[PDB]
């Protein structure tokens, strides 16, 4: 998924 | 006495890598399948995992 | 007091037990690699036949491909050796009716069926990838037609300067003569006995290949189309072998939708109702059968 | 102290500690089955059909109607290769490139296997000589750009849930480079149900989360090949690891028809190998955390 | 076979  | 603290975080540490263990061989199983002559045939439990996790929750509160 | 700590052990005991596991799941891992074993497998050796592949040094019978002098792209063919140095080029196949031969020109002209190793499947190679073999430059080609029936007998037909021509001449079935067998000639036609312009209507020496949706037949209906099959239609046909495939073998008037026989039949052989269990039409270069 | 009660702490702990060992044994004896089976190797026996062509569109064209395996050749100087056609979804000619529907092929290869291609292309149909069903795998980076570079070509991901709902997703316009660009995707024209994961990304983002999961414009990465949009020194921190295997990753996806297949659908976080929502994923329809049932990408001429 |  997203990677912050 | 005491070194007990240190088991219910080491059974808590196996409990969260036995489930991701049973998981893995289930997905690494079904593999051999379009590779090997047969796949075995077997079902996952993953309730017994929870049920056993939900109850060490009433042991550390 | 020390009932604990004996749980450590047995923890000990499992962590142990998980490493040495996780190095034994990817030992499996290693083995769950490999696709499923194909017994289908396509043969090196390529030229213009299967004739030509024989001499380069082929000998099992298998799946080959196959590039004529005027063809665009090679094709797969299924080709028969017989250790003698024999290359035959099988472009027709029938066993058990497991394959529709119903088509239409284009399923026709590119070939539809299936094409195995061991040479069981039925197939038709098609119109166009004949013609391409068969007018290659020279040497012309010799069909052999082999027949079985449901009882175990087998005949042989054999046609010297066997050629199809090309799509604008719609596909015509040429011959010099009748080379021999016990099969019998029935590209020449036959007398059937109902009217005595049997013989002429029935041959199929220079006619055109004809399928239900484009007709070339010397007939004023369709007789690929009440047939059901693409042949190279006359008015009829006394040889039929990319008819029905009637079961058994023995079929009537009762069993045809249009009341005219549609089975793989062989006028010369057997009689006018009876379909036969295995049909093979093979193709070679003529000089193979000299000396 | 007169009531030091809780020993039941310890004998809970036992009970699961114990209980844990007899799964050990369950799954060591589980492994040790299969190792057996593995000595001998599953066998198809695809005989091929006559009618070929460049691609599975040109042999509908030809007659080729059935969905089967078919023998291609899209030119005289690449060897023929085995390939899956589908005859009958949306007037047909559809070239299989990848297919997901059971848990038989494993899709965490290097990059060397996503080079060439691994899996089963078709297998039997039961009493039948050829093969009508489909397998799992991946045709092959190598042969998938070529089938994109010859002419405009169309994209089609289809889906499905463990309950039989469907959806698709359609892209007008699919072109893959070839090694020397790594593998470039570039997808445009986009149509369907699913949502519109590798332009747009994950609907359930915002910003520069869901400019993150945009797989348009990314790079091929396998789990020894790191050519992500992750800017990272830790040699763990990678999207081919940690989740699927081999695919256009970003930071790191919206998509992953490339994961581990799970069972049932539901997985969560302790369940996955390292944390991140690996799988059958397609975020626009169920999420992160839902693994399809059924996965497939197929291509087109688009004339 | 042939036709009337
Ligand atoms: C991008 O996401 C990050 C991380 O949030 C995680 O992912 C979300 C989609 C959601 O599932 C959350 O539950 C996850 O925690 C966001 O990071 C925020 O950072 C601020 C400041 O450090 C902090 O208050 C929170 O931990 C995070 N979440 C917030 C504010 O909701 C980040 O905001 C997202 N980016 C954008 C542009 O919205
Ligand atoms: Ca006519
Ligand atoms: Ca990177």
């Amino acid at each position: 998924g997203p990677r912050p | 006495v005491q070194h007990i603290q240190l088991l219910q975080k080491n059974v808590r540490a196996q409990l969260v890598d036995m489930k991701r263990l049973e998981v893995d061989i289930d997905i690494k199983i079904r593999s051999c399948r379009g590779s090997c002559s047969r796949a075995l045939a077997r079902e996952v439990d993953l309730k017994d995992y929870e049920d056993q996790q939900k109850q060490l929750e009433q042991v550390i509160a | 007091d020390s009932s604990i700590r004996y749980l450590q052990e047995i923890y000990n005991s499992n962590n142990q037990k998980i490493v040495n596991l996780k190095e034994k799941v990817a030992q499996l891992e290693a083995q769950c690699q490999e696709p499923c074993k194909d017994t289908v497998q396509i043969h090196d050796i390529t030229g213009k036949d299967c004739q030509d592949i024989a001499n380069k040094g082929a000998k099992q019978s298998g799946l080959y491909f196959i590039k004529p002098l005027k063809a665009n792209q090679q094709f797969l063919v299924y080709c028969e050796i017989d250790g003698s140095g024999n290359g035959w080029t099988v472009f027709q196949k029938r066993l058990d009716g497991s394959v529709d031969f119903k088509k239409n020109w284009i399923q026709y002209k590119e070939g539809f069926g299936h094409l195995s190793p061991t040479g069981t499947t039925e197939f038709w190679l098609g119109n166009e990838k004949i013609h391409l073999i068969s007018t290659q430059s020279a040497i012309p080609y010799a069909l052999r037609v082999e027949l079985e029936d449901w009882n175990g007998r087998t005949s042989t037909a054999d046609y010297a300067m066997f050629k199809v021509g090309p799509e604008a001449d719609k596909y015509r079935l040429t011959y010099a003569y009748f080379a021999g067998g016990d099969a019998g000639d029935a590209f020449d036609g036959f007398d059937f006995g109902d009217d005595p312009s049997d013989k002429f209507f029935t041959s199929h020496k220079g006619m055109q290949f004809s399928t239900w949706d484009n007709d070339n037949d010397k007939f004023e209906g369709n007789c690929a189309e009440q047939d059901g099959s693409g042949w190279w239609m006359n008015k009829c046909h006394a040889g039929h072998l990319n008819g029905v495939y009637y079961q058994g073998g023995t079929y009537s008037k009762a069993s045809t939708p249009n009341g005219y026989d549609n089975g793989i039949i062989w006028a010369t052989w057997k009689t006018r109702w009876y379909s036969m269990k295995k049909t093979t039409m093979k193709i070679i270069p003529f000089n193979r059968l000299t000396i | 102290t007169v009531n030091s009660n809780i020993p039941t702490n310890l004998r809970v702990l036992r009970s699961i500690l114990e209980n844990l060992r007899s799964k050990i044994q369950k799954l060591e004896s589980d492994v040790s089955a299969q190792m057996e089976y593995c000595r001998t190797p599953c066998t198809v026996s695809c005989n091929i059909p006559v009618v070929s062509g460049k691609e599975c569109e040109e042999i509908i064209r030809k007659g080729g109607e059935t969905s089967e395996m078919y023998l291609i050749q899209p030119d005289s100087s690449v060897k023929p290769y085995r390939v899956y056609c589908d005859m009958n979804t949306e007037n047909g000619g559809w070239t299989v490139i990848q297919n997901r529907q059971d848990g038989s092929v494993d899709f965490g290869r290097k990059w060397d296997p996503y080079k060439q291609g691994f899996g089963n292309v078709a297998t039997n149909t039961d009493g039948k000589n050829y093969c009508g069903l489909p397998g799992e795998y991946w045709l092959g980076n190598d042969k998938i750009s070529q089938l994109t570079r010859m002419g405009p070509t169309e994209l089609l991901i289809e889906m499905e849930d463990w309950k039989g709902d469907k959806v698709k997703a359609h892209y007008g316009g699919f072109t893959v480079q070839n090694e020397a660009n790594k593998y470039q995707i570039s997808v445009n024209k986009y149509r369907g149900t699913a949502g519109n994961a590798l332009m747009d990304g994950a609907s359930q983002l915002m910003g520069e989360n869901r400019t993150m999961t945009i797989h348009n414009g990314m790079f091929f990465s396998t789990y020894d090949r790191d050519n992500d949009g992750w800017l990272t020194s830790d040699p763990r921190k990678q999207c081919s690891k940690e989740d699927g295997g081999g695919w256009w990753y970003n930071r790191c996806h919206a998509a992953n028809p490339n994961g581990r297949y799970y069972w049932g659908g539901q997985y969560t976080w302790d369940m996955a190998k390292h944390g991140t929502d690996d799988g059958v994923v397609w975020m626009n329809w169920k999420g992160s955390w839902y693994s399809m049932r059924k996965m497939s990408m197929k291509i087109r001429p688009f004339f």
